[PDB]
């Protein structure tokens, strides 16, 4: 699968992928908001026919409490293209971009505490670590974990 | 505030009304309005009345807003305030063109007004009044030369006009003032530079762009963009040595991006098929984890190097047990020969794996676990499905379901089989199964919902989607809240399949409402992107919006609507299905759906064949000729296009000339260039007798000419010998629908000798089964 930086004409296709794959959905205007604020940060995975099988929609946190850091708004890989490493590859690309373009020191995301699949993906394969819980984060009412992946070793391997 | 000339107390009041409006102190502004208007000397005072109406509009009282702003305006039509408010008001109703007139009128009486110039320009770019946007942005720069936004907009003005060199000179000027300033954000400067570089490139000043990029490269932080356009430019300038270095760095950065492999082929220019494979070989040994370098040579290799690579590729993928192996290779299935190499090899893998758990008996490696065999059986299930052998494929999936009843992928492919075999009702039940195996996975849920939709179980699909829909409201309303066009398009087809034309049109129209909404979503980034200097993406979005309705979703919706509006013409805020099917002018509504296609989707033959059908019923013979020609340019032998010419050729010859003898003879000269209709049809069937989709279009057309040779029509249409190039499930459904159709006159006789002759050919297809 092709992995490449997402462009504005990709966002509707991303939105379609999102809607097929995940419960948290956004309106196109929010997608535009990302691509016209942090264009370097979102990546897609597409097939022979330019059909999106995965994406990572990413941003920098607008008012970081500490250091500047990137934030995963959404990440999906169609189960049909499970088990090809796209989630790691997508994530590694947005990570590298957050470093080059915004000097991010880490990447954060949010996960329902009961979403076993995602917890295992982010913790075990992408080296994300639990940092803090957001009580009643979801409209559902479930608490979220916030997870951070430290970006400073990647940054050091890049400067070399 | 100068446009207003009132006594001090009211002049003070009036300034408070303006200030309340800015701070959204509407309830307080209203009180001040009433105070001015209660004094008889100023009960008619236009700007207070205009400001009254605009405040009211913010509280949703539109019609009193319009009475006030209009009445206020009329009292003082040389008040720039009154003109500005009327424009402001008409803007909140997205009536952008009319708002433009009011701003232009307001400046007739206040030439150098900063706010109206900004608002006016903001709408001119929104409407792509590019000439007027440049005037307005220029006027701004002379009044406010030290503000960055003044320059950004001027440059953008010329870029969008394609005056690339003037855009270049404005940008360099702005760049100089931004190198000096200490307020500069690295990221914002970097973006300015890549935009400056992009215009140089779009002007074909390739070397100037390269020298620019090298000068300022270390101040550009988006290093993806640096290296990608460096490679582009170096290839453009025949710096092929340096291009190869650039693309080698790029492929290290992302070994799974096709583009950098084609850059290398452009830089290195491999002479033969093996020199080209060397590029990918080296990528494997450098990036062993990567899958893209190990997949792409399958597209150009052939002979024994093809099977050696395929052997390495499938062994890897079957041992690692990844699902989408078949999906990655579907493009190779257009090559009839590669498919045999695949079939002989994977089939061999299965027969070998059961005798001895090794890919080939001569392999040395340790024995492969039982999972490896399941994955080849999972492949061959998909392989025999694509080949058109349903039963052969269906036995493989069933052996594998019995071995591992837990792997959800086998239930999807089993559903795909029954779909491809024309039994969607069966396919739907297998998705329901798969769906219940992981209640948590929406991707499975959607496919179930989709298959249930296609099976016309619309209410069952709603309840299935509801498992992931927001708990507040019903599922259809949330899907529309979230701009879910896959559900609404698939729903419109289902509603159209059940002759519920009203409800389908409701869905078709909700899809258009989405494209309206997305088209409007650009408005806020006009100003935002000037503070953010994300100009590349900004112009990308502007260019996106200009062709937005090119998207597949629009076409899918528009097709369904145009079909229904034609079927409703042949036999006759709130979108009500009942009212939408009632439309008095069905062909006119179809025209509105067709107009974006005629502008943005000239690619597709359908956009011209559909256009033909609207103008054929609408008598317009000039437009009828325009549509047939653009279709003929795309595919001269298209079976639908053939049916369309035979209908134009004869309604010219046969009746209702009702036009200048030139319009009546232009078609005679133009169609005899592109003799006689009946032999025109016979020659079509002559050149394309082997093809059936063509064969039927001839067949219906010969019945159009005469009912006498209906019997011969029936024989030419129902040919089913394997000689035919394109005798498949959906075409044969086209032929038998064509007998019930009436387009072949009352052929219930041959229809059931055809349904039963087709039941033997596609035993799973439902359209062909006995009553
Ligand atoms: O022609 P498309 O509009 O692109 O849609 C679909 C569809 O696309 P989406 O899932 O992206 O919405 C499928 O699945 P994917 O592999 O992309 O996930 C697919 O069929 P299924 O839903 O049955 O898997 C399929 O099928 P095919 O392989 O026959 O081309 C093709 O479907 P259509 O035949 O309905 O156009």
């Amino acid at each position: 699968m092709n992995i490449r930086n997402a462009r504005p004409e990709d966002l509707m296709n991303m939105q379609h992928c999102n809607l097929l794959c995940l419960p948290e959905n956004y309106q196109m205007k929010y997608y535009f908001y990302h691509g016209l604020s942090w264009p370097q940060l979102s990546y897609i995975a597409e097939d022979e026919n330019g059909k999106i099988v995965g994406y990572v929609l990413a941003k920098m946190e607008e008012d970081p409490d500490d250091v500047p850091h990137g934030h995963i708004t959404s990440l999906a890989v169609k189960r049909s293209h499970r088990r090809l490493g796209l989630a790691q590859k997508l994530m590694d690309q947005a990570s590298r971009a957050m470093i080059e373009n915004f000097n991010a020191k880490y990447v954060s995301l949010h996960v329902r505490k009961s979403n076993r699949a995602a917890l295992h993906l982010y913790s075990n394969t992408l080296n994300f670590q639990i940092s803090e819980v957001e009580p009643k984060y979801y409209a559902d009412g479930e608490d979220a974990y916030a997870m951070k992946r430290d970006l400073t070793q990647m940054a050091d391997e890049l400067r070399r | 505030m100068p446009a207003v000339s009132l006594p001090p107390k009211e002049n003070a009041l009036f300034k408070r009304i303006l200030r309340c409006y800015e701070h959204k102190q509407y309830r307080n502004g209203l009180k001040f309005c009433k105070q001015i208007l209660s004094n008889p000397k100023f009960a008619e005072h236009g700007e207070t009345l205009a400001m009254k109406g605009l405040t009211l509009n913010c509280l949703g009282k539109k019609e009193e807003a319009y009475e006030l702003v209009r009445r206020g305006l009329r009292n003082d039509l040389k008040s720039h305030v009154c003109w500005h408010v009327y424009g402001l008001l008409q803007r909140s109703d997205k009536k952008y063109d009319e708002a433009i007139k009011c701003y232009r009128n307001a400046l007739k009486w206040d030439k150098d007004n900063l706010q109206i110039l900004r608002d006016l320009s903001l709408l001119q770019i929104q409407m792509r009044d590019l000439e007027g946007y440049r005037e307005t942005r220029y006027q701004l720069l002379q009044l406010r030369p030290a503000q960055r936004a003044s320059w950004i907009g001027y440059a953008i003005a010329y870029h969008l006009l394609e005056d690339y060199e003037m855009a270049a000179k404005i940008l360099e000027e702005f760049r100089k003032t931004q190198q000096t300033s200490p307020d500069k954000v690295d990221y914002e400067y970097s973006e300015l530079l890549l935009y400056q570089n992009q215009v140089l490139r779009e002007a074909g000043l390739y070397r100037e762009a390269l020298e620019h990029l090298c000068t300022y490269e270390k101040q550009i932080c988006d290093k993806l963009a640096v290296e990608e356009t460096k490679g582009e430019l170096l290839l453009q300038l025949c710096r092929l040595e340096d291009a190869a270095d650039v693309y080698r760095g790029l492929q290290e950065r992302n070994p799974e991006n096709w583009a950098y492999y084609k850059g290398l082929e452009k830089a290195l220019k491999p002479a033969n098929m093996l020199e080209r494979l060397k590029i990918y070989e080296e990528a494997w040994t450098k990036y062993p984890r990567g899958l893209v370098p190990r997949r792409l040579p399958l597209n150009f290799l052939s002979g024994e190097k093809f099977k050696e690579c395929l052997d390495k590729f499938l062994r890897m993928n079957f041992s690692k047990g990844c699902p989408p192996v078949f999906n990655t290779l579907r493009s190779l299935y257009k090559d009839k020969e590669k498919v045999a190499i695949i079939e002989e090899l994977v089939v061999g893998y299965e027969t070998s794996l059961k005798s001895c758990r090794l890919f080939n008996p001569n392999d040395d490696g340790k024995e492969e676990p039982p999972t490896t065999l399941l994955w080849v059986q999972y492949y061959l299930a998909q392989h025999y499905d694509k080949i058109g052998q349903p039963s052969i494929a269906l036995e493989y999936i069933n052996t594998a379901i019995e071995s591992t009843p837990t792997l959800i992928e086998l239930f999807l492919v089993k559903a795909k089989i029954y779909k491809h075999a024309g039994n969607i009702k069966e396919a739907a039940r297998w998705m329901d199964e798969a769906q219940a195996l992981d209640t948590a996975d929406r991707f499975i849920n959607s496919k179930c919902a989709k298959y249930m939709l296609k099976a016309n179980l619309i209410k069952e699909a709603e309840e299935m989607c509801s498992k992931f829909t927001r708990e507040g409201t019903s599922a259809v309303e949330n899907l529309n809240e979230m701009q879910c066009m896959w559900f609404q398009t698939e729903c419109a087809q289902a509603y159209k399949a059940m002759n519920k034309f009203g409800e389908a049109l409701k869905k078709c129209h909700e899809i258009e409402r989405h494209f309206i909404e997305i088209t409007d979503d650009q408005f806020d980034f006009h100003t935002y992107c000037m503070r953010k200097i994300t100009l590349r993406s900004y112009v990308d979005l502007l260019k996106l919006e200009d062709v937005l309705r090119q998207h597949p979703f629009y076409f899918k919706a528009a097709r369904i609507a145009i079909e229904i509006y034609l079927k409703l013409h042949d036999n006759p805020e709130e979108l009500i299905p009942e009212k939408l099917a009632k439309v008095e002018t069905p062909l006119e509504e179809a025209i509105k759906f067709l107009t974006p296609l005629k502008n943005l989707v000239k690619n597709k033959i359908e956009t011209h064949l559909f256009a033909f059908e609207i103008y054929f019923r609408k008598e317009k013979f000039l437009l009828m000729l325009q549509s047939v020609k653009r279709a003929f340019a795309i595919d001269s032998s298209h079976p639908w296009l053939h049916e369309c010419m035979i209908r134009l050729f004869n309604t010219a010859v046969c009746e209702s000339k009702d036009l200048s003898d030139t319009v009546r003879t232009v078609l005679k000269q133009e169609m005899n260039r592109l003799t006689n209709p009946k032999n025109f049809n016979e020659t079509f069937l002559k050149r394309n007798s082997d093809s059936l989709p063509h064969r039927l279009s001839a067949a219906k057309m010969v019945y159009y000419l005469d009912p006498s040779s209906q019997k011969r029509a029936i024989e030419l249409a129902t040919t089913l010998d394997e000689s035919l190039t394109n005798r498949n499930l959906q075409t044969c459904m086209e032929v038998l629908e064509a007998l019930y159709d009436g387009s072949l006159g009352d052929c219930k006789e041959a229809a059931e000798i055809y349904r039963a002759n087709c039941h033997k050919l596609f035993p799973y297809a439902l359209a062909f089964m006995p009553p």
